[PDB]
């Protein structure tokens, strides 16, 4: 998995 | 700081499920 | 973690996940102040496997629980300003002095799930670092040697006498390491495993009730093997170096 993290953290 | 005192355990005087196993090993 | 159990919410609020910003789960680490993370040098610099990460390759994820889930309105993800590896980290033979500090770009805000662990003073190390006394290891590492948990795992383990540590392996042990784990005849078992590296080995002082980080998960030979022990970096022996870089 690994759910995506917001793009701000890049 | 206020290090090593957990907000949901030590700060409320609540114990986690297995910390007594550590304290019992200290002698 | 092998033969551990799910952590309770907020049980290890200093636990940090090292995450590649590319994503994969690189290692564990621990929160020691609002701007400094502690981890094993081998998580960042290991030439034999061509591993050499800089500040721009990584993210620190704090306040987690679930291993794969972004956890909003709970975790905090921070960028790194600078990495500092111990100058005498010996990756060529030993993993001697397996320690590194990571400075965050901005202070993290503490919460119910995010809070730092203390570092031991000489007296705390003297009273707690004794053969037989148990400490606790936490991490999202593999569950078996040869398989990944859904949530943060925890296991409590006894520190082993130095002669027993030395006789279980062919590797040269130094004064900057200690080993922990149950003996083959002890009934219980448990250990750190792949992915737990860099995380904290902590103990709770019976004197002032605070949690102290005594060790850093450093290396093992297999995971939970009979007659084998987990080896940890001795935080108190490297404390002057830590205080110097932080200043």
């Amino acid at each position: 998995d690994f759910e995506e993290i917001p793009e701000e953290y890049l | 700081a206020d290090c090593g005192l957990r907000p949901l355990f030590e700060k409320k005087s609540l114990e986690d499920k297995t910390e007594r196993e550590l304290l019992e090993s200290y002698i | 973690i092998v033969e551990g159990s799910d952590a309770e919410i907020g049980m290890s609020p200093w636990q940090v996940m090292l995450f590649a910003k590319h994503e994969r789960f690189l290692c564990g680490a621990s929160l020691i102040s609002d701007r400094w993370v502690l981890t094993a040098a081998h998580c960042l610099l290991y030439p034999p496997w061509d591993k050499n990460f800089t500040e721009n390759d990584l993210l620190v994820r704090i306040g987690k629980h679930s291993r794969t889930r972004y956890e909003r309105n709970i975790e905090k993800i921070s960028m790194l300003e600078k990495i500092y590896i111990h100058p005498r980290y010996n990756w060529r033979e030993n993993l001697d002095r397996d320690i590194a500090l990571m400075k965050l770009k901005k202070p993290v805000a503490f919460s119910d799930y995010i809070h730092p662990v203390c570092l031991p003073d000489r007296e705390t190390a003297a009273s707690l670092l004794q053969a037989g006394y148990k400490g606790r290891v936490t991490g999202w590492g593999n569950l078996k040697e040869t398989g990944q948990p859904s949530v943060l795992q925890v296991v409590n383990l006894p520190i082993v006498e130095r002669p027993v540590c030395k006789d279980s392996t062919r590797i040269r042990i130094t004064d900057n390491m200690f080993c922990a784990y149950y003996k083959p005849d002890e009934g219980k078992r448990g250990d750190a495993c792949e992915g737990d590296s860099g995380g904290p080995f902590v103990m709770k002082s019976p004197f002032n009730n605070r949690w102290y980080q005594m060790g850093i998960v450093s290396w093992g030979e297999g995971c939970d093997r009979d007659g084998k022990y987990g080896f940890y970096t001795h935080v108190f022996r490297l404390k002057k170096w830590i205080q110097k870089v932080i200043d």
